């Protein structure tokens, strides 16, 4: 098509320094990103063993008496909610530095190209995962703006406006699980592409005596 | 598998040749120097063990008092062409009483790796091309000269060549250190300096292997008085 | 991987040497022949597409000696290869044993050079059916068969082509008879076949018909001057 | 250059169409998207999109009066707006465009046509994903005022500000990332078109 | 399916596609035509221009095999340059056993042979080009055959081959060929390659003509540029 | 697509995929042209270095006293005929004391390269062959390919860009016959300057030619003769 | 089986009907209406960059009747018809292309894939064409239950916003269906006049 | 297994009735099918230019009684048969070719695949006309909740306003639908006629064995 | 990229870690966690035969469900997210030993992703069986409801004695699913461990 000078210089400069934003990412921030979570894991309030306490008791006998969320899984969310995200902000980078590197296109040695085909597969694998804690994250917010209101709505079940409570004590235990994957998503993925970081960012032989 | 030998590309590639080509990149680092005053080849070892002998394995032999050799990638490949070539340039003195030309001894080389095939033709023929980067130099009448040879079987008349898995950096800095009149114990100074730099292993007298030919002075394997004084004297 | 090359099926059946079958049945042309008492005819299509063709140049009815004659039917490539093998068997013959060969052992040569094409891998077989023609001093008039399988037996009444299931029905018809056999009369069974299959009436040049007689061993083309003189004027 | 009867004067209407086709698609590829990319980037390095402290955006509830939409969050969709609706016209012109580069299909295994439908892969890929955005956009203030109505119906339920509270913080970092998307939208389309321009025809041998 | 992938593999429905392929490869070639009458065969040839750097009379398409046997190809052109030379070498071999010229029925029908031999095995592929083999003697007189992709010999008193060839033929059928002598022949050859090919793809041609026949004694002879110009002109009437 | 596999099968347009790649290969290579006037021939051959350490490969075969050819395409293919075109010389005037014909030579040489190509098994040959040669007829220019199809030709280009390099070729036709030997060289250096880009152009170092004549024989020239051969020319 | 003449008569005069309407259907009306859908996306009435005349001032009782926006129903006044016209003239192609499929047998029936892939772009064109009469549908449902909601629940002004933005969504999927209409005249009739050769004799002549 | 004669006579009365009802099927009910909607369409009660004038507004309050769109209702009185009957006779169709399948074999079974993909096709066209059913369905339920939905709701008035659309798409789809039903009987006409060699033999029986 | 011997080792040392409970797990932890749910199924309170007992009768507030079943879904609840934890630990040391991709020697790649992908019919089933207990108490709050809403149907009262014995028989049915989640994906570890951890590389050819 037709090139401008100026429109395709823009691009070439963005495009070594988003290749280059990427390598400080891929080198210094991934180990340390590893063992960000981990200290976030080990801290004792997602490892509480007793969830009895953990949960969100409303009182129900309207001028019954407010019911509020659960602050302890809204601070564990504070500080794991953020970084779920961040992760995801990461990946992209990383996808587009993976799809930056894709080779020139041609019909032979492609040996290049399948091994950036298995690591951006393995990539938007985690991504999904990413999104779809994301997705159970704002669910149960919103599960728990069905079962409260359900369970001060009706009065004469005595019983399960008070087993609306196991959902504080699931969503706890499926936090722990969540953040125990989200240590693993730059654990795992580091280790994809650091070993394979040979023929990445070079997936070229360029010597062709022909 | 699904492919075949001499199948070609839609680039316009055989499938065989390119890979051999690409195989040679895991092969020994080796250099060739042509100088005004002489042809000097120097060859990595590569000696994966200390109880491996490294003076038994010889990456470069003499085939004529002119000519030597070079090795890289799958060793026997490259001494199943050294034999018949030693063969012929002894069948060329038999005939004419004259040393082989550096030239003719690549046309024969040249001759025998275009033979490669498989089917209509006897099973005493090589089915599948060499690993092997060849180098190839000697001093006759004509002057020093200096050749290089790939899977494909060309040879072309060059100063300096590089060779095995380094030789993507190498070749571009024999360029920029070789030029003009530069002599023999010049071009082994700028050759031990870039094979250290590119290989792993430190530079020794036993590491590596070095040979050079002078008009005056046939063919000489570099023993372990001329190796140790090299190394200290780059 | 059965359905393309010649190996064992899983049922038994060779479908390499079955889709041949279906490729002699692919050229579009139907041939019948009869063995009677004193003679043996032979009737096949003869198709001219064009004006421009000649009739001379292209002819089904092909003479592997002066005794047999051969008819064949099927895609033309593998017409022409069989006779000039044939032609250098029944040559042979008379350079080895000195005699005129007989349609018994000329079947027999002929079928052993296709039963290697379906031994055989490297090779395949050939997409045209031979009916072989001749008369000995012995059996008479002799008529055979041979498939690209190899197979061959004496035929008293043969037909092959789109046409052959209808074809062989009329033969089963006149000899459930028990037609009597004199010379022109069969010719007119071997063509009133045909005629009544495609139900057509054809032209004298739409035919070719061949005929061996024992007062005459040598093998004859029928003129289409009589061919016309035995569609018009008898039709009856 | 053909047989039947079909009107040549209506066939130069669609032809200087498809010229019109090549001409500006040409500038749109080559000039208008990569001058976009540079605004996009920089789009997002504005403190619009990128910033780290999200406590600005609340659920204003009262729950009686009115309850209104976030301040920041509806402007920062009319400031999305732009970007998906020109991102969507943009790649429907090019898929278009890449229609007509792709050549008289007759027969035979072109690795031409191969990547090209790799090309069109793409942007199949970048359609949903815009159409999707589009969509969750209806999405925000649709189960937004679902849940502040929710909250009239029980007023002692806090889940519902809460809900909504962490809704706008996730609207927030879905428009970052769309644009992201859509800046790779551009971005890996422009790559792979320099990667390989010469794939697309086979003349002019 | 790949039932097509080779040819000694036969379609279920009892068909060959490699050699039918072969035929196909013909469909490419440039329009042929020969014609055959009492006096001789006359032959023609479309020569298409790809430059203008060829040199008058390269790419010739006019093959000749013995003294009294001409050829002319349509299809690859190596192909019929290679089965050209295994003719010569055939027709040298049977003069050298037998002592005289083989006719034309019988150099044909060997041919033939050689050209269905490939297209038995797997091992090689059949010619990718359907030729025609013209001859004339004072014991025969004009005699015209074809030989196709399948290796069959056909006989025909006018025909037609390359890319355009249903439509060629018609033409033919159009104007008894017999009682015209070659003299009007090479008038009407011409005339016909002008209708057969329109300027769409291809941009310029010129009009190849070999003679057969008692014009040429008995001796395939290429035709001279005097008549060949002249039968050009009363050809550019009907351009005209 | 499965067809692509061998030489024996054929497309259904028709069509030898492998024959259509082996004259891939030739547009792969250095580009070569040559050219003959109604008395003397040359042949520009386009000599390229894989870098500037390595010196030029050599295009240019020397056949005969009368014969002369250049190479384009796959490099060492071409000495399989090499070796075999020089043979079947040699022969000729072992046998005949005289030099073969070209247009003869041409129609051996063709017929080798046709004869592994329909046999499956042997690998068509991958290289381009322009070949010329002086007779009693004038010089000659004949132009091979890798299909084994070989023309007669009053100047051709053959290799990578050659495009532009065959319009300077047709426009300037009618001025090769009548052309001497001088500038036959010079405008036979400026077609060449078509077949590379705007950058690196041409030098005598990079380039050789050899032309063949009446009274002269088939000659090789690189550097020293070729120095004053471009120079003095407009480009 | 015997086959009936009168049975085909009949078939065949109406596929040769087929073929002199796709004649001048591809030929002639798809040229005038693609320059047609071409300037009315470059019109003012459509492409507008001031989105004001879109704003929904929702004011809130038994209130009053609330009417549809005058510009968005106007704009699809003339829209549906072309909808509807793109849905018919693809689906006369799609029956033509039906019946222009060989018979069936094994000889050399490659090249015919090539129609597989034009009614492949269609049947994923008729998807969106169908989508298209289903958004205008969903437009006054949606914006309808929106202020329904809203004089349910006065007390919350989420809707207010929210009707606004169904304004701007719908008009801004009326352009872009527009868009696909255009589209759908010129890559159908591109792709068939580069393919028409081996469409029209799918096996070529025998 | 074991069986008696009558149970034969039972299948093969089938057999004849079914086979005879396929042979009426290609040559008398698909060419007067395709003719008959032919004339629906060129006839002035589907042919309607303009969808305007055949909306039916109705108004929004001993409430007055609202009647459906006239044109359409009446329209649907053409449609609901030839919905049905196209459904009924193509199960006729992928019924008797299913009787066609002959013997299973491990080879030679092309045959049978020729089948197969006119199944396939057949299905197809089943398909869509059980989406016809669900059309015609679609706007008895979707005019008629949403009518008495504006009757409720006197402040949005738009409801109306899709109430008009209805009116227009349905008479959009009436007219798509009897367009796609004659198409769906001349597409099992090609199909079925040009393939009738291979339907009723896909097996020649040409084994020398 | 360059060497870092400090952040670059400490993911190493988060691989020797997950390594070293692997064999902790295999050794110590497993054989023993995989006991205890035996002697958990043969507890008296599953081996229950008669739950016509068990059924809830509702007084038709004075509503209540079964208490002793209530504590059976809060015994097994927490061996479900136990086989979790243990999922998730294995499926990221199976992801860390995948080594480089090359073309050759890939096949015990296949085979360490063939493992690999016996766990995803975990992942989904573990999953499903805390959501089917969270929607049980939906079921029955509801069948309540809607028999305290219309007080005429009897069959609420039927539908919850039902799900009273419906949710007893998934139970029985989870703890041999938990008891399964262990045990056999033990014994696939360890039919895939030892000479297979590093499936190929190690060995070489002694020349190239």
């Amino acid at each position: 098509v037709r090139l401008s000078g100026e429109a395709r210089k823009q691009v070439e400069v963005f495009r070594q320094n988003l290749f280059q934003e990427a390598e400080e990412f891929l080198y210094r921030f991934l180990p340390q990103k590893i063992i960000y979570l981990n200290q976030l894991l080990q801290e004792d309030s997602l490892n509480v063993a007793d969830l009895t306490s953990l949960r969100a008791p409303l009182d129900i006998p309207p001028k019954c008496g407010f019911l509020p969320g659960n602050e302890k899984v809204l601070s564990l969310l504070a500080l794991v909610k953020p970084e779920v995200w961040t992760l995801k902000e990461k990946c992209i980078l990383v996808i587009t530095w993976i799809q930056h590197l894709i080779p020139k296109i041609e019909d032979g040695n492609d040996f290049g190209v399948a091994i950036q085909e298995k690591v951006l597969e393995r990539v938007n694998a985690v991504k999904t995962k990413v999104e779809a804690f994301q997705t159970t994250i704002s669910k149960y917010f919103s599960e728990r703006g069905d079962a409260v209101a359900k369970a001060s709505k009706e009065t004469h079940v005595m019983d399960y406006r008070a087993l609306v409570h196991e959902r504080d004590e699931a969503a706890y235990g499926e936090l722990r699980a969540m953040v125990l994957d989200l240590r693993a998503f730059y654990a795992e993925l580091y280790h994809i592409i650091s070993s394979n970081l040979e023929k990445i960012v070079n997936p070229k032989g360029e010597e062709k005596p022909s | 598998y699904d492919r075949g030998v001499n199948t070609f590309s839609p680039e316009g590639r055989l499938f065989q040749v390119e890979y051999a080509i690409e195989a040679i990149k895991l092969g020994s680092t080796a250099i060739g120097i042509q100088t005004s005053e002489g042809v000097c080849l120097a060859v990595e070892k590569r000696i994966t063990s200390p109880l491996m002998e490294p003076s038994s394995i010889e990456k470069i032999v003499e085939i004529d008092a002119h000519i030597g050799c070079a090795m890289s990638g799958l060793i026997a490949d490259a001494k199943t062409l050294i034999d018949k070539a030693r063969v012929e340039t002894q069948n060329h003195w038999f005939t004419y009483n004259e040393t082989m030309t550096v030239e003719s001894v690549t046309q024969a080389v040249s001759n025998l790796a275009l033979q490669f095939g498989e089917e209509d033709a006897d099973p005493g023929a090589m089915s599948r091309p060499f690993g092997v980067a060849l180098l190839f130099g000697g001093v006759d009448e004509k002057g020093p000269q200096l050749f290089h040879m790939d899977p494909s079987g060309t040879f072309v008349q060059c100063d300096a060549r590089a060779i095995g898995s380094a030789s993507e950096g190498a070749q571009s800095s024999l360029q920029e250190v070789y030029h003009k009149s530069m002599t023999l114990k010049e071009a082994i100074k700028s050759s031990l300096i870039i094979l250290k730099q590119v290989m792993e292993e430190k530079l020794n007298a036993t590491n590596i292997e070095l040979a050079t030919v002078q008009p005056g002075q046939n063919f000489h394997m570099f023993t372990k008085e001329e190796l140790e004084e090299v190394i200290k004297d780059i | 991987f059965d359905r393309h090359i010649t190996i064992f099926s899983p049922e038994g059946r060779l479908y390499q040497v079955e889709y041949a079958f279906k490729a002699i049945n692919q050229g579009g042309l139907t041939s019948v022949a009869v063995r009677g008492k004193d003679c043996a005819v032979i009737v096949t299509q003869k198709k001219v597409p064009d004006k421009l063709l000649d009739s001379s140049t292209v002819t089904h009815l092909f003479k592997i000696t002066e005794n047999i004659g051969c008819v064949m039917t099927g895609m033309t490539a593998d017409s022409r290869s069989q006779v000039q093998r044939a032609r250098y068997e029944a040559a042979n013959w008379k350079y080895k044993y000195g005699y005129e060969i007989p349609v018994d052992m000329l079947c027999k040569r002929i079928a052993d050079i296709s039963q290697v094409y379906t031994q055989n891998a490297e090779m395949r077989p050939l997409g045209c059916c031979m009916i072989l023609i001749g008369i000995d001093e012995e059996q008479g008039p002799q008529v055979y068969k041979c498939d690209p399988a190899g197979y061959y037996c004496g035929f008293k009444a043969t037909a092959a082509g789109v046409k052959q299931t209808e074809s062989t029905s009329f033969l089963e018809k006149k000899v459930k008879k028990k037609f009597d056999w004199t010379f022109e009369q069969t010719v007119e069974t071997a063509i009133t076949c045909l005629s009544t299959v495609l139900s057509i009436d054809f032209k004298p040049s739409e035919i070719e018909v061949g005929v061996v007689t024992v007062e005459n061993p040598k093998f004859r083309i029928l003129t289409e001057a009589e061919i016309d003189a035995h569609l018009v004027a008898l039709a009856e | 250059m053909a047989m039947l009867r079909v009107q040549p004067e209506a066939q130069a209407k669609v032809d200087v169409f498809r010229e019109d086709l090549c001409t500006k698609t040409e500038n749109l590829l080559g000039s208008y998207f990569p001058k976009k990319i540079s605004e996009l980037d920089a789009f997002l390095k504005e403190p619009a999109l990128n910033e780290a402290n999200l406590s600005n955006l609340k659920a204003p509830l009262d729950i009686c009066g009115p309850v209104n939409c976030n301040e920041k969050i509806v402007v920062l969709l009319q400031r999305l707006k732009p970007e998906i609706k020109d991102v969507i016209e943009q790649l429907n012109l090019v898929t278009t465009w890449l229609q007509l580069q792709i050549p008289r299909i007759e027969d035979g295994n072109n690795f031409g046509v191969a990547v090209q439908e790799k090309v069109f892969e793409l942007m199949t890929s970048l359609h949903t994903k815009l159409e999707g955005f589009h969509t969750q956009i209806s999405k925000y203030f649709s189960e937004r005022g679902d849940a502040v109505t929710k909250a009239a119906k029980q007023p002692h339920v806090g889940d519902y500000r809460q809900l909504v509270h962490e809704l706008d913080e996730a609207e927030y970092r879905d428009i970052r990332l769309m644009v992201m998307e859509i800046r790779n939208a551009y971005a890996v389309l422009y790559d792979i078109i320099l990667k390989n321009f010469e794939k697309l025809k086979k003349p002019r041998g | 399916t790949g039932y097509d992938l080779s040819a000694s593999t036969f379609s279920p429905d009892g068909r060959v596609f490699q050699v039918e392929y072969a035929m196909k490869a013909v469909e490419n070639s440039s329009t042929a035509i020969g014609i055959r009458c009492k006096d001789g065969v006359v032959f023609g040839v479309e020569k298409l221009v790809l430059s203008k750097l060829y040199e008058e009379g390269s790419n010739k398409r006019l093959f000749n095999v013995d003294r009294h046997v001409g050829m002319a190809v349509a299809g690859l052109l190596a192909d019929a340059r290679s089965l050209a030379d295994i003719a010569r070498e055939e027709a040298s071999n049977f003069r050298s056993n037998f002592g005289y010229n083989i006719p034309l029925k019988h150099l044909a029908d060997r041919v033939a042979m050689y050209v269905h031999a490939y297209t038995l095995y797997s091992a090689v592929r059949p010619f990718g080009c359907s030729f025609m083999l013209g001859s004339y003697s004072v014991n025969d007189g004009a005699q015209l055959y074809m030989i196709d992709p399948s290796g069959v010999s056909y006989g025909y008193w006018g025909c037609a081959i390359g890319k355009a060839r249903q439509a060629a033929k018609t033409e033919i059928e159009k104007l008894q060929m017999k009682e015209m002598t070659c003299r009007d022949v090479v008038k009407e050859v011409a005339k016909i390659i002008y209708i057969v090919h329109d300027e769409v793809k291809d941009k310029a041609f010129e009009l190849e003509l070999s003679w057969v026949g008692e014009i040429t004694n008995g001796r395939h002879e290429i035709v001279p540029k005097d008549v060949r110009e002249e039968a050009e002109k009363y050809a550019k009437e009907s351009l005209k | 697509n499965q067809y692509d596999n061998d030489v024996t099968v054929w497309s259904p347009q028709g069509r030898i995929h492998q024959i259509e790649y082996a004259m891939e290969a030739v547009k792969q290579g250095s580009a070569t042209v040559g050219l003959k006037s109604k008395t003397h021939a040359v042949l520009v051959a386009l000599k390229r270095a894989q870098s500037e350490l390595a010196a030029h490969q050599k295009k240019i075969l020397h056949v005969d006293n009368h014969i002369g050819i250049s190479i384009a395409g796959l490099t060492a293919d071409a000495r399989l005929l090499c070796n075999f075109m020089r043979q079947e010389c040699l022969d000729s005037r072992f046998v005949f004391d005289r030099p073969l014909p070209v247009s003869r030579l041409v129609s051996l040489i063709g017929s080798k390269t046709q004869i592994p190509t329909q046999r499956y098994g042997r690998r068509p040959y991958g290289v381009g062959l322009l070949i010329a040669g002086y007779d009693d007829m004038g010089p000659h220019i004949f132009q091979t390919c890798p299909s084994a199809n070989y023309f007669d030709c009053r100047a051709m280009s053959i290799g990578a860009r050659s495009q532009s390099a065959r319009t300077y070729l047709e426009r300037h036709m009618s001025e090769f016959m009548e052309c001497n030997l001088n500038e036959l060289v010079k405008h036979g250096l400026r077609a060449l300057r078509e077949t590379l880009p705007a950058e690196q152009d041409l030098t005598t170092k990079n380039v050789s030619i050899g032309i063949v004549g009446k009274d002269l024989e088939f000659t090789i020239y690189d550097d020293d003769d070729v120095s004053p051969f471009l120079e003095g020319l407009e480009e």
